[PDB]
């Protein structure tokens, strides 16, 4: 068996447009050494690339858009190790790294309650200025494979039998779940 | 909370040469995340829905494979070079996952005996 593992030090980053920057720790967990390959996509990362060794773990600078709403990127953390089948891999972990402006005055949670839904698929509808990353979500008591609520939008599920009931927990900004909410649809 | 993400490869039989197909290549666990469109599993070769392993002798000799797993008795699949081979998005099983390699065949067929190999990079969106 051969094993893999690359740990980051939080599970998503709540960046404030404009400031200077955050630290996030990368962990090696495993027995030998990786270079570890560090993005943004759709900032700077530093280092974006430096070798980190077993059983070691190190900080990167994450470093700096609309003024209403969050934006997303993903901050993705790359370890790369040193018939007869022989197959090498690497994990590449990605969180999401929000932009949140200041002027925005609260955190999710305080907005989670006011989703609304449709039927037209499963639409969700999200009014205020932050994303609503869910973490749980059913309908007619069967799962929705799930996804964000972007920004002053909506999302679109496909239908998982004549139930109308929807439940829902984002994740919060500590990467925690947040309360059950319910409604009628 | 820390974003923490495993792997774990177990190496599977043998293979003996055409090669049968839906040889079980060996298996992976996922593990550590907080759905399967969320995984990525991709190649150099980068064949959409496949992993591919070539040969070391030059002679450049392939083989593709699949990755497939089982939910809580539907077939499910993470993405594959960006695509799904098989199955809806689902949900992950809490705490971990696993995933079988599974063979294909060789578009080309004419394989010779010795190492094959592929460089897999796992993306984890979470």
């Amino acid at each position: 068996s051969k094993e893999y593992g690359v740990t980051i030090g939080e599970s998503r980053i709540i960046y404030p447009l404009d400031a200077a920057g955050v630290m996030v720790s990368v962990k090696n967990t495993q027995d030998y050494p990786v270079l570890i390959q560090s993005r943004i996509y759709d900032f700077v990362v530093t280092p974006p690339l430096f070798r980190l060794d077993a059983k070691q773990q190190n900080s990167l600078r994450i470093a700096q858009f609309p003024r209403d709403k969050e934006s997303l990127k993903w901050l993705c953390v790359k370890g790369i190790p040193p018939v007869g089948v022989f197959v090498q891999f690497a994990i590449n972990n990605c969180i999401k790294l929000l932009v949140r402006p200041n002027e925005l005055k609260g955190t999710p949670i305080q907005f989670a309650e006011n989703l609304s839904w449709k039927v037209d698929k499963l639409i969700a509808e999200n009014p205020s200025p932050f994303y609503m990353n869910i973490g749980e979500l059913t309908f007619g008591g069967k799962s929705i494979p799930s996804h964000y609520i972007p920004p002053k939008s909506t999302w679109a599920f496909d239908l998982p039998a004549g139930a109308r009931n929807v439940s829902w927990r984002i994740i919060n900004d500590q990467g925690g779940l947040d309360r059950l909410y319910s409604k009628n649809v | 909370e820390p974003a923490r993400i495993t792997l774990t490869y177990k190496e599977g039989a043998p293979i003996t040469i055409n090669i049968d197909t839906e040889l079980l290549v060996g298996t992976l666990t996922l593990g550590g995340y907080k759905t399967s469109t969320s995984v990525n599993f991709t190649d150099a070769a980068g064949d959409p829905m496949y992993l591919t392993f070539t040969s070391q002798d030059g002679n450049n000799h392939q083989f593709t494979t699949k990755v497939i797993g089982k939910d809580s008795d539907f077939d499910i699949s993470p993405k594959v070079n960006g695509e799904n081979l098989v199955g809806d998005d689902v949900v992950l099983a809490t705490g971990s996952q696993d995933f079988f390699v599974r063979s294909i065949g060789s578009k080309g067929g004419k394989l010779a005996a010795g190492k094959y190999t592929d460089a897999v990079t796992v993306t984890v969106s979470n």
